[PDB]
């Protein structure tokens, strides 16, 4: 089912990058009609400006030149009950670095009851020149190799120590 | 003179025949719920016959009018009371006629006397009931303790509901709760799941159920199930604990309690289900079984042109009796069976014609051979062979069926062809031995079946008279349509069906309806009497009968070096630690692994680490042991296969060949790595060795039961093939009126004109012999059986809409299948496996096959611990005050008073309630404080007088520890409830009061013996639980890998699914008792739309589609329930039977 996964925080210049915004329902069997709002403040600027709105099944984009012709939608398709509100940027540039906000406006339908919900997700990405491997990935490989060599050393030491002792014991009898 | 001839008539044999004839017709006449007016005449005739009996016995046994020998016989008291009651009805009317009529069913009890075999079985019933006295007391004690625990932990949880959280006309929860009357009103303010009669439960914890957005979760309103499912009071908690003990619809209790309290409260259930159900049910079984053996052993000891066709006769004789013809005839039987098992619903006409010609060929062969074997033998001698007359009867049935003018209705004849299959028993070695096992004591089985039928008849009539009118006068409180439900007691057949279902172990839903419609007291008394008499006693006597019926030299130096290294204890400890780490790494891979990126990478590399380590271990074992020694060993073969699978997967990943069809399925085999724990822990090794030595006999019994189940499955295919299609309204899942859409064509016309209409079939149906086997498994395990039975009794024809109870009398098919298949087969499996266990114990030389060596030593110490001799008295101190207190406390009256004080404290704990006033809380608090003072004073008094020899008694140590725990728990609970804020921790701490109750077993001789049996049984149960945990782990990983991303339909929901480790183990523990396996199987069985969607996005991951593999699902669930049966049920029973014999010795 739906699993809330956080976006990545590192886009590589010239390439493409997908920004994740997933907002589950508390109960999956419920009915809802969700639309979406994204706002973005560039680093070194203090204002969240609106960039795009996706409702029904149409995507509306503003006139900001930082995103024209290079943003497409990557959420739930043909559902009207979104639960996944992601964004794709083709041809990432240096201007796509700052703080993102994925506003979620949900309307649940109940027996004789209608609820307006709101959830705001905060995403902060920075564009770079060359992707650098995660510190966990760097550390884990080194630890794997050192563990392999340590186990091999321990095994060989035990083999040598046991061989000398048993070879000494042969001459006794 | 007249009295003498009266005696002479009384002793006449005609008396019994006429009287018993009357009672039989009367019993027939008691089954009419709306008798006509002419029935009153024959009713008066019955009263006249019975008073005639009474008068003749009076004259005969009234040598003097004092009537001395008439009242001797208790049955004569029964006759007198029925006569005086009947004439009370005749002379006067008081207004209790239905109750007045209720008593004359006891005239069915005369049937015991006239058949001599019944008195033996009723003697067994009485002696079995007599010896259940200790076990019923122990059951009341244990259920009371567990009911106090459940009342403490879940006192008000089941009243939790989802409240609207936003009210409009300036209201409050109280103002609403005063106004609401009906479910339609409740649904406005509370969250109700679609099609449910109860509001959805939620909890305040983070691991409990979640009330949705816009709803806030509050304790208000009634409990579920009309209000009878609760822990609000000791009586309702006791009902819930009895329901848990009998495992009757206990999975509902499981799921509501977990959804309201929390998923971490499943420890209660585990402890309760494992220790309370099993021990006490198998204790009841053990007591009944040993009572019957001892009684049976006592009984055994106490009792001890013409000559032309004569020449044709000779010729045909020496031509027809060669060994060839019989083997060919059995081959004909097998071929006929294989042909007749190839029937299925969408059968092309060609294939139908094929079976038609095959049927003609086979029936011709059998009838012809019957003629040729008739001609050569004298008919009076030809009928001597018991098998041969059976063959002729089969031939006559097959000829009348074939050559009668074709009729559509008579498919019973069609189903009758199956009976040829039993002729295989003429040559089958094991089946003949089995029928011999019955034939030694078949009188006992017949009399037991007769007693069971009489009991079910009597209870059916009593239920129909007592509760019959209620079900139709207050018909609505139990059905929203104001029409009668599926199970009721308005007719004789349906009352009989309810009593049969209670005998099958399902008594609480029909009981909820009963109490709702006709009062709690009567319904409770009726159902409890029925359950006790049938299920606990008679159905256990059956299993008791079945159980009794079964009774360069440098290379060599290198090799030695590797040998030493591998045999070293540190090496084994390191390897076991690696195995456990590898299994935990498997457990970490949920559907949430995307969020845990770091842990994902760490396990990605740890997998390579473990593969390296285990390849190194394999190589060292190769160098040390050798190839012959290594590959001659099964455990090493298992390890070798797992390492090869892991290496193949790693190489495929390294070479870039990953993301390949077949290879992706080699990653599901990663769930098999836990299997290396089997070779390292001795407990599961001994338990597996116990299970392996019994497979040879399980195979033969399985073969016999497969033949029987195949006959039943082909009968079901004949009766029900393609008739379970129904044309439903998918919005609410309701079958159409069957007068709007009579058949399939109009249903498709509806789908063409309107949407949300579907011509839907059942997922587990009787469409072919393969699916018939699954349906029989559900019917035999009583899980999902009602869904099949409802569509079976509703079937009309193939392309016709079902009608409500059109084929009502198809219930008899399932009654017969249950009786033979379920009961006989499962009991036969149990006895065969237990007898094989006993054979193993004998071969080993009287050694417990469920214990390791150290467990054996500790178990011998435990045995020594419970057969001790009197110890030396504590010497009297001479301080002249210590001496007086020594008298005072050594006196028996002291311990008796302490026991009555403990009983009073138990009663004080029992009166707690949900919603009790603050004054009540204070009063009970202070009574408990005074009790604590009394017990602390008793401890202090024993310490002064007995000095330091107090700690030389095992029970005194327990009492002293309980005193400490009670004082500490009281003070700590006060501190938590005053200063800290933790109601859950406050409840868990206040659970310490229970320790005062457990002190009551000190002065109970029977409870002590049975608990000592459990204490000595504990090690083997620990071994079995260890192996069961390993199996549960493996199946949890495999279901996590396969059955996540499934539609969540019947038994799969937001909390009980296969998405994480905890959820999977919760589901698997539920299914260990075989409870609800149909509901979890059903969402997996659907594979193609509109049942599922193979292109579902599942946000947060890249898995696509939500519907499982029927093959994998069926294999999964069937194998798991079979393994759980074999492991827990049979071995728990065996350990209980051995240790009960040891303990009562
Ligand atoms: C609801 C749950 C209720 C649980 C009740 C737990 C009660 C706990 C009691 C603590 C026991 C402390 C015992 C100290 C002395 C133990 C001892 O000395 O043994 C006393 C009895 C057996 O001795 P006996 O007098 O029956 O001798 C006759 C033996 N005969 C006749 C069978 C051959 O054993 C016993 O009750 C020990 C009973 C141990 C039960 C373990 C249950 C684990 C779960
Ligand atoms: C063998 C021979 C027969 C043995 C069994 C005999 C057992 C019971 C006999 C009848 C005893 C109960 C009589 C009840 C009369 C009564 O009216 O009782 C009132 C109490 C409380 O009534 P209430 O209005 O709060 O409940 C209302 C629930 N609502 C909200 C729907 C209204 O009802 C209750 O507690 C009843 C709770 C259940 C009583 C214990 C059940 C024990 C079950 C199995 C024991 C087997 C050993
Ligand atoms: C004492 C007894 C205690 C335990 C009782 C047994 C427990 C339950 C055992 C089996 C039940 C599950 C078996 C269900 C399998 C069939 C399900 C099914 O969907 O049936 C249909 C499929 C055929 O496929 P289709 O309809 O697509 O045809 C293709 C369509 N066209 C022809 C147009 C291309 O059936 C096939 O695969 C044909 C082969 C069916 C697979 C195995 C059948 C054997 C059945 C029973 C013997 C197993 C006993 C041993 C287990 C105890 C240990
Ligand atoms: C919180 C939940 C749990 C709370 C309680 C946990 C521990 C409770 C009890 C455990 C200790 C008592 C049970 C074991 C007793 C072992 C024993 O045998 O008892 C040792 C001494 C009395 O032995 P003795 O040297 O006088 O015997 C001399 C014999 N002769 C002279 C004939 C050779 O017990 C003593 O000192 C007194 C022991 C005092 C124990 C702590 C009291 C705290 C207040
Ligand atoms: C929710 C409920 C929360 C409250 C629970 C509170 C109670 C929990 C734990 C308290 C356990 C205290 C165990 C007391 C027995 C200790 C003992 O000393 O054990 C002796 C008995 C045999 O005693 P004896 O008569 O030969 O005297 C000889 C005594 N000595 C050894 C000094 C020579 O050994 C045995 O079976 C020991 C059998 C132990 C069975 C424990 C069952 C716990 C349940
Ligand atoms: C209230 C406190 C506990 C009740 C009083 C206990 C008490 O008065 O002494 C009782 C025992 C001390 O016995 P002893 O000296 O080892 O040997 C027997 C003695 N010498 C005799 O004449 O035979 O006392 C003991 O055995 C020592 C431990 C007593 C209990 C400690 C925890 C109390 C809570
Ligand atoms: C013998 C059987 C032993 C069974 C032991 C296992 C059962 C152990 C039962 O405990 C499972 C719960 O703690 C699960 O808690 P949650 O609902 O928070 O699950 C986490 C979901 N999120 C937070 C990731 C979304
Ligand atoms: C015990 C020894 C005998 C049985 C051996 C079985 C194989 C060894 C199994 O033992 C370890 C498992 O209990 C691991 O379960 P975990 O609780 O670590 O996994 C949960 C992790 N999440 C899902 C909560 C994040
Ligand atoms: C990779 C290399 C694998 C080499 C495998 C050699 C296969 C060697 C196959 O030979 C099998 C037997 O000769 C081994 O003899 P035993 O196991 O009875 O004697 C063993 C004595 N110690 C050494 C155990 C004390
Ligand atoms: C496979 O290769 C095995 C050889 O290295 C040694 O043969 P073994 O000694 O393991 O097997 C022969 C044992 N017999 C022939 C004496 C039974
Ligand atoms: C996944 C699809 C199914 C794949 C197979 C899964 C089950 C694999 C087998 C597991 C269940 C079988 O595992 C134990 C077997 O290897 C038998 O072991 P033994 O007891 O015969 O070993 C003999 C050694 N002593 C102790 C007798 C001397
Ligand atoms: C007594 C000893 C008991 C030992 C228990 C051993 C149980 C072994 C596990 C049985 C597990 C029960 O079957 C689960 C299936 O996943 C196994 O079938 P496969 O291995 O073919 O899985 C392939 C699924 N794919 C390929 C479609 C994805
Ligand atoms: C331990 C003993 C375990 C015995 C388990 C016996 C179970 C046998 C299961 C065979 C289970 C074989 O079932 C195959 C059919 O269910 C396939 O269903 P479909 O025709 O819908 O195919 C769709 C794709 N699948
Ligand atoms: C299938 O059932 C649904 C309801 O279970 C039917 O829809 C109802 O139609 C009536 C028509 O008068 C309306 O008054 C109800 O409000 C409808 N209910 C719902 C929930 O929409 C539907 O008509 C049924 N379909 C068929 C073919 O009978
Ligand atoms: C769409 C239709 C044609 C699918 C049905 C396919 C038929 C031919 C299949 C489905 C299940 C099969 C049966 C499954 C199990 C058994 C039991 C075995 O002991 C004898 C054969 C028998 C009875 C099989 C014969 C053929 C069978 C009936
Ligand atoms: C609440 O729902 C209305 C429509 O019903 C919508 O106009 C409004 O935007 C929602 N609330 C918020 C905060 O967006």
């Amino acid at each position: 089912g739906c699993v809330e996964v956080d976006s990545e925080t590192e886009a590589v210049y010239g390439m493409t990058f997908k920004i994740l915004c997933i907002s589950c329902k508390r109960r999956s069997e419920t009915n809802a009609e969700t639309f979406t709002e994204w706002t973005f403040r560039q680093k070194g600027t203090e204002e969240f400006v609106k960039i795009l709105r996706y409702e029904n099944e149409v995507l509306q984009l503003e006139e900001d030149e930082r995103f024209e012709g290079r943003v497409v939608w990557n959420g739930s398709r043909g559902t009207k009950d979104l639960q996944d509100l992601s964004i794709f940027i083709t041809n990432v540039t240096y201007n796509h670095s700052g703080d993102y906000e994925c506003h979620v406006y949900r309307l649940l339908f109940f027996e004789n009851y209608e609820h307006n919900t709101s959830v705001v997700k905060k995403i902060h990405i920075e564009v770079v020149d060359k992707a650098n491997r995660d510190m966990a990935s760097i550390v884990s490989e080194i630890m794997m190799y050192v563990l392999i060599v340590v186990l091999t050393i321990w095994l060989v030491a035990e083999m040598i120590y046991c061989y000398k002792k048993i070879a000494a014991a042969t001459e006794t009898a | 003179p007249l009295r003498r001839i009266s005696i002479k008539i009384l002793v006449h044999s005609l008396f019994s025949m006429l009287i018993m004839c009357t009672i039989l017709t009367n019993c027939i006449f008691m089954t009419m719920n709306n008798p006509p007016d002419w029935t009153k005449n024959v009713e008066y005739t019955f009263t006249g016959i019975y008073t005639f009996e009474s008068l003749v016995k009076i004259l005969a046994r009234g040598f003097c009018v004092g009537e001395f020998t008439f009242l001797r016989d208790p049955w004569n008291w029964l006759d007198f009371v029925v006569i005086v009651f009947a004439y009370l009805t005749e002379f006067v009317n008081l207004g209790n006629v239905s109750a007045l009529r209720t008593f004359r069913v006891l005239r069915a009890l005369k049937t015991i006397s006239v058949i001599p075999g019944l008195k033996t079985i009723v003697g067994a019933l009485i002696q079995s009931v007599k010896k259940l006295s200790d076990v019923m007391i122990l059951t009341v004690f244990c259920l009371s303790v567990f009911a106090l625990i459940g009342l403490q932990l879940f006192m008000g949880n089941l009243k939790h509901k989802c409240f609207r959280n936003s009210l409009e006309n300036n209201e409050t929860l109280e103002s609403i709760m005063n106004t609401l009357e009906s479910e339609e009103d409740f649904r406005k303010y509370f969250y109700y799941l679609e099609g449910s009669k109860d509001a959805l439960l939620c909890g305040f914890s983070t691991d409990s159920g979640q009330c949705p957005e816009g709803y806030t979760c509050v304790k208000i309103g009634r409990n579920p199930d009309y209000g009878y499912t609760s822990f609000d009071t000791f009586s309702w908690a006791f009902l819930a604990l009895f329901r848990l003990m009998t495992q009757d619809y206990w999975e509902n209790l499981y799921q509501q309690t977990l959804r309201a309290a929390g998923k971490t409260y499943m420890i209660f259930f585990v402890v309760v289900i494992f220790l309370g159900s099993f021990y006490l049910i198998n204790l009841i079984l053990a007591v009944v079984a040993m009572a019957y053996e001892e009684q049976n052993q006592a009984n055994i000891e106490e009792a001890k042109c013409s000559p032309y066709w004569i020449k044709f006769k000779k010729c045909i004789y020496f031509i027809v009796m060669d060994p060839f013809v019989d083997l060919a005839i059995t081959i004909c039987i097998v071929l006929n069976t294989l042909f007749m098992a190839m029937e299925h619903h969408p059968m092309t006409e060609e294939f139908k014609n094929v079976l038609a010609i095959g049927n003609l060929v086979f029936t011709g062969i059998f009838a012809a051979e019957m003629v040729l074997k008739l001609i050569a033998m004298d008919p009076y001698e030809y009928f001597q062979v018991g098998w041969n007359i059976f063959d002729s009867l089969i031939v006559t049935l097959s000829l009348v069926e074939l050559f009668l003018a074709d009729v559509e209705g008579l498919s019973v004849l069609r189903s009758f062809r199956l009976l040829r299959v039993f002729k295989l028993a003429k040559s089958w070695p094991t089946l003949n031995m089995l029928i011999k096992i019955i034939g030694n004591s078949v009188g006992a089985f017949g009399n037991l079946m007769l007693v069971l039928f009489i009991i079910v008849f009597i209870f059916a009539v009593v239920g129909m008279q007592l509760f019959g009118k209620s079900y139709k006068e207050c018909v609505c409180k139990i059905n929203d349509d104001c029409t009668l439900p599926r199970w009721h007691m308005n007719d004789f057949f349906h009352s009989f069906l309810i009593v049969f279902r209670v005998l099958c172990g399902e008594w609480i839903e029909t009981m909820w309806d009963c109490m709702e419609v006709a009062g709690q007291a009567m319904c409770l008394i009726f159902y409890m009497m029925v359950f006790f008499i049938g299920n606990l006693v008679v159905l256990n006597l059956f299993l008791a009968l079945l159980l009794s019926s079964f009774s360069g030299k440098i290379w060599w130096n290198i090799r030695k070096t590797c040998y030493k290294i591998v045999e070293h204890s540190w090496f084994e400890s390191f390897i076991v630690l690696m195995i456990l780490l590898s299994s935990g790494a498997l457990a970490f891979e949920d559907i949430y692994i995307e969020r845990k990126k770091t842990i994902k990478i760490i396990l990605e590399y740890a997998d390579k680490i473990f593969t390296y380590i285990f390849i190194l271990e394999m190589l060292l074992k190769w160098i040390a042991y050798g190839y012959k020694t290594y590959f001659t060993n099964a455990w090493c073969w298992l390890d070798f296969l797992i390492v090869d699978v892991s290496l193949v997967t790693l190489v495929a990943n390294t070479l870039g060949y990953s993301d390949l069809g077949p290879i992706k399925s080699l990653r599901t085999l990663r769930a098999l790595r836990p299997l290396r724990a089997l070779s390292r822990f001795e407990g599961m090794r001994v338990v597996v060795n116990a299970l392996i030595g019994a497979i040879p006999s399980i195979m033969n019994v399985l073969l016999v039961c497969l033949i029987f189940w195949l006959i039943f499955s082909i009968m079901g295919v004949n009766l029900f093939a393609g008739k379970f299609y129904e044309c439903i309204n998918t919005t609410d899942g309701s079958r159409f009126p069957a007068s709007q859409v009579p058949n399939r064509s109009e249903c498709f016309a509806l789908m063409n004109v309107s949407q949300n209409v579907r011509w839907k079939n059942l997922k587990v149906n009787f469409d072919n012999v393969g699916l018939g086997y699954l349906s029989l498994l559900q019917v035999a395990t009583f899980k999902g059986w009602t869904i099949i039975m409802y569509a079976a009794v509703d079937s009309v024809n193939v392309d016709k809409q079902p009608k409500y109870e059109y084929s009502l009398y198809m219930y008899i098919y399932f009654i017969f299948f249950i009786i033979f298949g379920s009961f006989f087969t499962l009991n036969l499996f149990i006895c065969v496996i237990i007898d094989n266990f006993n054979q193993q114990k004998k071969k080993l030389g009287g050694q417990d096959i469920f214990m390791t060596e150290e467990q054996k030593k500790y178990y011998n110490a435990m045995k020594k611990l419970g057969s001790k001799k009197p110890q030396k008295p504590i010497p009297r101190p001479g301080n002249k005050i210590q001496g007086c207190i020594f008298d005072l406390v050594t006196n028996q009256a002291f311990d008796i008073s302490i026991m009555v004080l403990i009983c009073l404290n138990m009663v004080t704990m029992m009166v707690e309630k949900e919603g009790q006033s603050q004054h009540m809380t204070e009063v009970l608090y202070w009574i408990n404080v005074v009790f604590i003072i009394l017990f602390t004073g008793e401890c202090v008094l024993k310490l002064i007088s007995l000095r330091h020899y107090y700690f030389t008694v095992g029970w005194n140590i327990f009492d002293f520890v309980v005193v400490i725990i009670s004082i500490v728990g009281m003070f700590l609970a006060d501190l938590i409830e005053t200063y800290f804020v933790s109601p859950t921790l406050f409840r868990v701490i206040r659970l310490a009061r229970i320790g005062r109750i457990l002190r009551l077993v000190k002065g109970a001789k029977g409870i002590r013996t049975l608990l000592f049996a459990l204490m000595m049984s504990l090690p083997a149960l620990f071994n079995i639980g260890l192996l069961l945990f390993l199996v549960m782990f493996i199946y949890a990983i495999f279901g996590m890998s396969n059955f996540a991303y499934v539609k969540k339909e019947d038994g799969i929901n937001d909390m009980f699914n296969f998405e994480t480790f905890g959820n999977s183990m919760i589901c698997l523990f539920q299914i260990t008792t075989s409870a609800g396996w149909d509901g979890l199987l059903a969402p997996i069985l659907n594979s193609k739309p509109p049942d599922c969607d193979p292109k579902k996005v599942h946000p947060g991951s890249s898995v696509e589609g939500d519907c499982g593999n029927p093959s994998v699902g069926i294999f999964y669930f069937v194998s798991y329930i079979i393994i759980s049966f074999l492991v827990v049920v049979n071995m728990y029973i065996a350990v209980i039977l051995e240790n009960f014999s040891v303990a009562t010795e």
